[PDB]
RNA sequence: GGUGACAGCAAGGAGGUCACACCUGUUCCCAUCCGAACACAGAAGUUAAGCUCCUUAGCGUCGAUGGUAUCGAACUUAGUUCCGCUAGAGUAGAACGUUGCCAGGC
RNA sequence: GACUGGGGCGGUCGCCUCCUAAAAGGUAACGGAGGCGCUCAAAGGUUCCCUCAGAAUGGUUGGAAAUCAUUCAUAGAGUGU
RNA sequence: AUGUGGCGUUGCCCAGACAACGUCGAGUGACACUGCGCCGAAAAUGUACCGGGGCUAAACAUAUUACCGAAGCUGUGGAUU
RNA sequence: AGGUAGAGCACUGUUUGGACGAGGGGCCGGUUACCGAAUUCAGACAAACUCCGAAUGCCAAUUAAUUUAACUUGGGAGUC
């Protein structure tokens, strides 16, 4: 239920997802994450559903970070109706992630939870995942 | 946070020395006085060479009396070496300064003297 | 810490150079006091076996053509997918 | 069937460049058209009331650099 | 110091522009030929269509 | 000291009636609730401050070398290859002004 | 009357500013946002001068703050629309 | 998903590590960036995509060469400009 | 001449975690945590943010090479 109190504009273009992680792709603020290797559009709805099936597993154990925010909004149209009559009404808020974006962040619990907690949640997640650890060397 | 006069005198003259300026034809003289003496220098500012030179603490004019009378004869003498050469349209920059007292003095010799300002 | 390394061959393209960057070696820089610009290409499982132990900050010995040089590891690029080192940073402080 | 409240829009003007650096220009020669003072008048140009540069002399023009940032157009005379 | 380029493709399906300079290089038809000096002003004009010709040094 | 061509901010250090400032003023032309400003009349004492001499790069300013892509061309309908032009970060490094024409005094 | 993702219903129709617009200019849709159909004998001319909202500092009633001095205070002030 | 493919380090090491309640001998078991597979995938006249026959190469690849292939180009003769 | 790709947060807005005490407040005026705004170390995002910016495309000038067009004024159209 993630959203911006207000935001500027209310009907803006569609973003783009051709390219790789322009930032924000390497875990620094946990232990251990999870990260995007395709392209898609993680919206409001299943980020809430992917949290829910991990705190509803660490069972209040550890923490999440969300490293992702849905700032932009998109709009759709009535049920089927015909073209051309002005843009239509908000739907949703979503984040584009691209190849390399941590997406999810754990911290606080035993390497072997997390290899399982993360494995849960990436099948509520439109794209593939991968499971990484702090970096060294 | 008591401030200092000249700093203002400095953007004074570059904010007003913005249209004016000599030619070679027309050339302009300055003043500038700080609290006993006066000086004065003549410039061509395409080439931004010295021509003319008009001082209060040189020896030849060395009195004490007034400090108008001073700013007379500075006047009336550079008025000497400019009816030598160069003594038609020039331009009376007043550096930073107003109209008033020492200044005029100055402008009055420099003019009932054989200029054209 | 005598990091065996090679000199890159004057003009290495893009594609001269990312093919290279296959077979599992790693382009570099060594720069600073006493010394000038040289392009490099150095090993990357004897580099990682050197820094797994030496710390992130410490000494290195690696021979550079002719003559050796102290040197100490200051930069990388790292790519994060498919995890290998695309440049690493060398400066001959001497 | 529905209402269309946006539809609006003015007629552009033609601002920007309209002589080349190098280009050998008239006297009274428009140089630049601009809302604003994007780039200054210099030697032997002038600016009018809708803030455009123009030429004052038959000259060769430069585009130049006036302080740090702020920038200027200037003719210079012989050919 | 000598050149011979020949025009070992068509000019058809091509932009505007490369065939602009095929003509300025003074080759015709598909498969003909020029013979002129080696100077960066026609080595220019032979790099920006250089998947359309042949040259050889004569 | 004056004007005049392309580096700063500050922080400890010192040094002098040749500079110019700090001051004495309401007395006069000037001049505003206030000579706090602006004027003009002093010139007693004076580098404490401004000025002024390296300076600290600490803040700031420039800026490499490596090289991380987008015209052209094929291959293909999923971004891969060969080219050419190479950024923004970012490292090293420099950097506490080069100094144009006169007075005075050398 | 016309336009119109058939027509009708509905909305709109002139001018100004910005995105879309792909670093010259130009560029569409019933694409996305706002304005106008004036005002000012000074808010015009010309000679001078003159230069911060906010914060911090304290200050006789303090609607906390307006009124009062000091440290700032990059112009964030401000400019009739 | 224990389908298989290397480069890998490795914990336990033939002092006898995994089993059978001491026999037992050759590696044990783990942890991944990658290759081909895996199921994955369920409409109506009649086989039905090599177009057909057929093919384990006549498939897909790489590296050389040969040849065939247009009203493109070259030979030969002609026309009109 | 110029602000697109890319990048970057220094300005306008969005941002998640992590932050500091004066104070309304706990009370019997106060403690203190706690509510809110502020500044604060800490880091992702933009068609209508930018200062740091391409490749190309544009204008021009030329004792810088190959090429054969270009323009002005008239007769005749078709196309929407």
């Amino acid at each position: 239920m993630l959203l911006p109190k207000r935001v500027k504009y209310r009907r803006q273009h569609r973003p783009k997802t051709t390219g790789r992680s322009k930032g924000g792709n390497y875990v620094t603020f946990g232990e251990f994450g999870l990260q995007a290797t395709t392209t898609s559009w993680i919206t409001s709805r299943q980020i809430e559903s992917a949290r829910i099936a991990m705190t509803r597993y660490m069972k209040r154990g550890g923490k999440v970070w969300i490293k992702i925010f849905p700032h932009t909004p998109y709009t759709k149209k009535p049920l089927e109706v015909r073209m051309g009559a002005g843009k239509g009404a908000v739907e949703g808020w979503i984040a584009v992630v691209k190849p390399g974006r941590i997406l999810f962040e754990v911290a606080g619990v035993s390497e072997e939870v997390a290899r399982e907690a993360l494995r849960l949640a990436s099948h509520k997640l439109p794209v593939k995942t991968k499971f990484v650890k702090r970096e060294e060397l | 946070s008591k401030i200092d006069k000249n700093k203002v005198r400095l953007k004074r003259h570059a904010r007003v020395r913005t249209n004016l300026s000599g030619t070679a034809e027309k050339p302009r003289l300055n003043v500038y006085r700080s609290n006993k003496h006066i000086y004065a220098q003549i410039i061509d500012d395409n080439k931004g060479v010295t021509l003319a030179q008009a001082s209060s603490k040189d020896s030849d004019i060395a009195t004490t009396a007034t400090k108008v009378e001073l700013a007379t004869k500075v006047g009336e003498a550079i008025a000497k070496k400019a009816a030598d050469k160069g003594i038609k349209e020039i331009v009376f920059d007043r550096g930073g300064y107003l109209y008033h007292g020492r200044v005029k003095a100055l402008a009055e010799a420099a003019r009932e003297s054989g200029l054209e300002f | 810490a005598s990091l065996k390394s090679i000199i890159r061959q004057g003009k290495q393209t893009r594609s001269d150079l990312k093919q290279l960057r296959k077979s599992g070696k790693v382009p570099a820089v060594v720069y600073g006091y006493g010394t000038k610009n040289v392009s490099v290409k150095v090993d990357e499982v004897e580099f990682i076996k050197v820094i797994r132990e030496v710390g992130r900050n410490g000494v290195i010995e690696l021979g550079v053509g002719s003559k050796t040089i102290k040197v100490m590891v200051a930069d990388y690029q790292f790519d994060p997918l498919k995890n290998q080192i695309t440049h690493i940073d060398f400066l001959a402080i001497n | 069937v529905s209402s269309t409240k946006n539809g609006r829009d003015s007629e552009s003007k033609r601002l920007g460049a309209k002589r080349a650096d190098g280009q050998f220009v008239t006297g009274g020669s428009i140089l630049y058209r601009q809302r604003g003072t994007k780039i200054y008048p210099g030697e032997n140009v002038g600016r009018g009331g809708d803030d455009t540069l123009f030429a004052k002399i038959d000259g060769v023009v430069k585009f130049e650099r006036k302080g740090r940032d702020k920038k200027q157009v200037s003719v210079y005379a012989v050919a | 110091a000598k050149l011979q380029i020949t025009l070992t493709r068509s000019v058809i399906g091509r932009p505007e522009t490369q065939r602009k300079t095929v003509e300025a290089l003074g080759l015709k038809k598909t498969n003909s030929s020029v013979v002129v000096e080696d100077n960066p002003a026609i080595r220019g004009q032979i790099n920006k269509v250089k998947h359309l010709v042949t040259v050889e040094e004569k």
